[PDB]
């Protein structure tokens, strides 16, 4: 019903739907977080290969090539704001 | 009653009215008191130097003073007075004594929560009551009730010989149900027993409910997700069996068992209509019947 | 030049424009909290008061009527997903 | 060297082999050493039930038994053996002992650092180390250099005379610049001393820094925020004094007072092309000169 629940249900379901596949069932490697991005977000389509590697590596702050919910749930709180501003116009 | 209640804190200083008594000298009044350090009843001498000089002492105007009152000072303290006109007068005095903890703390606490299984949430912590009070627990801005749902607490109560202080600990499980709450928000409070005092609360903790995806024991994935490609290309199928070291994978096309070798892995390329059809893959196992995975349905679009 | 400091600075900097402007300076009352939706958010020019009632409602979830950090932080995470469909189509 | 280096677990088994002595009796073989329980060359009997046969025994085929070292147990070890051949045989060891901690933890952590001022992002502690090892910090992935930028540690070692086994503490303090990193990352790790080991490291911890905006004496806030507005309706002009309870606010337009007794508000209701211009206050005070505040712009939109 809420659809703020709903919204934050789908994105831990999003993380942990791409996170499970390889190494730590609970944090996403480079090659899990890139799936993630080209496939769930809107942000991802435009990108190149060469851009979503950047854009991966400013994702992980502690450089352990992971990333955590942590990582993930700031990574859409900046989302929220670049998606914002494209809405206006 | 005849005997009035006197709550006192602990270490605190503490004057008992000796009611009906005159300002000064001469006096006629007597102290007798029943405590835990005396555990018999007591007369209090009005002179100085006394066996408790050093916990009660009583003042020129007839009134008991106690420096710091302890827990071991809790019981019965009576005074008999005779004014100067001159009737008795009587004071009685129950005093009981307490101590406010410190904020309870939420220790161990779980960012993630499993949905469909038990879950310690954390455990609420509080250090240094008397008497001991009680914790209780906080969802969503609502007191929750245990032993609901699948809301379980597990408590304890531990007395310091040291102090006489109490140590309590309340450990909330809950199993969360699915399509249920994502970020439920909980908090603890403290309720002394004494006073009545406004409860002592924690800052909230909001952890995440995950809900796993039910897993199969034989886990097929298509790439792509969908299972609809346009004509030509490739569509390749994978699947798994955790369980198993060496699982024995078998295709099926249609509920049909294909001509091919046991493999774990089924590339279909240059997809044509003929390709078309429900896909599964089937472990088997010696002295052990067969597993199927989910049918995937393949189909082609232009 | 990272775009993604500038966003997460940005959602940091919003938050406490509106939260310093009464009562506790670092949480967002039911004022603070509509002028900042209105103001600052694209779903907020859409919706109604009442809309913006029952949302800021939903957002308080120990019910102390303010909204801190992170009950702001788990806000801007459905926005984005939410803002993601809606950049779809 | 001659003195072979051992390095043992305390509360762990240790042997030290004997070289060059028979398997079996009858051996010419002697054990001298001197630890921190002898405070002195002693020799020590093969013979059982001596002074030190609960923390050191001769075995059958010489080599040196302690059941459990301490760190009282640190020290020189040297057997003296002569072969049946025979010739002579030294061995010489200098035993050191360590204990590895539990995982390091950071207390009492920063959720929001402040900008521009010094922040304690958190305490790093260790307990259980032998010997005392060291704490440091990592900042984004990589080591942080205390006392550049604004990055200070304040750092305390601690024995406990009960195990002689330490604690360390390392409080970082940071000064987070303008314009910098919004959610610096740092984590805290433990070097041993002894032995060469891998790091034990805590989890990360990302703090948000807030920037202040800069706080004038004088705060002056218009509605609409712009200061541009249709023609007709209202602007309101709101001032401030944080630092006076009663303050004399004098309103101006373009630098000039206006003809207005003082007031905090300022209210411009039907707004035409001759209420145009530059807007502020001016909050005067008795023996201080007068403050004014930041200078808004009011126009008109078609
Ligand atoms: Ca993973
Ligand atoms: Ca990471
Ligand atoms: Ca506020
Ligand atoms: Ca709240
Ligand atoms: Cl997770
Ligand atoms: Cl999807
Ligand atoms: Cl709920
Ligand atoms: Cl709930
Ligand atoms: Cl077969
Ligand atoms: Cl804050
Ligand atoms: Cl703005
Ligand atoms: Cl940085
Ligand atoms: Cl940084
Ligand atoms: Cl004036
Ligand atoms: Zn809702
Ligand atoms: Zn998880
Ligand atoms: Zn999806
Ligand atoms: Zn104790
Ligand atoms: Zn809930
Ligand atoms: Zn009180
Ligand atoms: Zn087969
Ligand atoms: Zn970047
Ligand atoms: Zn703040
Ligand atoms: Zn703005
Ligand atoms: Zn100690
Ligand atoms: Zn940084
Ligand atoms: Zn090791
Ligand atoms: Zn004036």
């Amino acid at each position: 019903a809420c659809p703020l629940d709903q919204a934050i249900g789908l994105l831990v379901a999003i993380f942990h739907k791409y996170s499970g596949r390889e190494g730590d069932k609970h944090t996403l490697s480079k090659k899990e977080l890139k799936e993630l991005i080209q496939k769930e977000l809107t942000i991802g389509s435009k990108l190149q290969d060469a851009e979503i590697a950047r854009l991966m590596e400013d994702l992980d702050r502690n450089k352990d090539q992971e990333v955590n919910f942590q990582e993930y749930v700031t990574f859409l709180g900046a989302l929220a704001l670049i998606y914002n501003e494209a809405l206006k116009g | 009653a005849m005997a009035q209640n006197i709550t006192a804190r602990i270490g605190e200083p503490l004057v008992l009215k000796c009611k009906g008594a005159p300002k000064k000298p001469p006096q006629r009044l007597e102290w007798k008191l029943n405590t835990g350090r005396t555990e018999a009843w007591k007369v209090l001498s009005p002179q100085g130097g006394g066996p408790w000089d050093s916990v009660a002492r009583v003042l020129p105007n007839g009134s008991l003073f106690l420096p710091a009152v302890g827990i071991q000072d809790e019981g019965i303290f009576r005074c008999q007075a005779m004014n100067r006109n001159g009737k008795e007068t009587k004071s009685n005095y129950r005093v009981r004594v307490y101590q406010i903890p410190g904020k309870p703390e939420i220790v161990d606490s779980a960012s993630e929560l499993t949905a469909g299984v038990p879950n310690k949430v954390g455990t609420c912590v509080s250090e240094g009551s008397y008497p001991a009070g009680t914790l209780s627990w906080h969802l969503d801005g609502k007191p929750l009730v245990p032993n609901e749902k699948g809301v379980s607490v597990k408590e304890q109560t531990r007395r310091h010989p040291e102090t006489g202080l109490f140590t309590l600990q309340s450990e909330l499980m809950v199993t969360p149900a699915r399509g249920g709450d994502p970020r439920p928000t909980f908090s603890c409070s403290f309720s002394p027993g004494l006073p009545r005092h406004r409860a002592l609360r924690t800052a909230p903790i909001q952890p995440r409910v995950w809900e796993p995806v039910p897993l199969e024991e034989v886990q097929l994935v298509v790439e792509p997700e969908g299972g609809a490609v346009a004509p030509g290309g490739t569509v390749t199928l994978t699947c798994e069996v955790p369980a198993q070291p060496s699982p024995q994978i078998h295709w099926m096309k249609d509920g049909v068992p294909l001509p091919l070798p046991p493999s774990p892995v089924l590339i279909l390329p240059e997809i044509g209509p003929q390709d078309q059809g429900t896909y599964s893959c089937v472990a088997t196992h010696s002295s052990h019947g067969p597993q199927e995975s989910r049918a995937v349905s393949i189909s082609i679009i232009e």
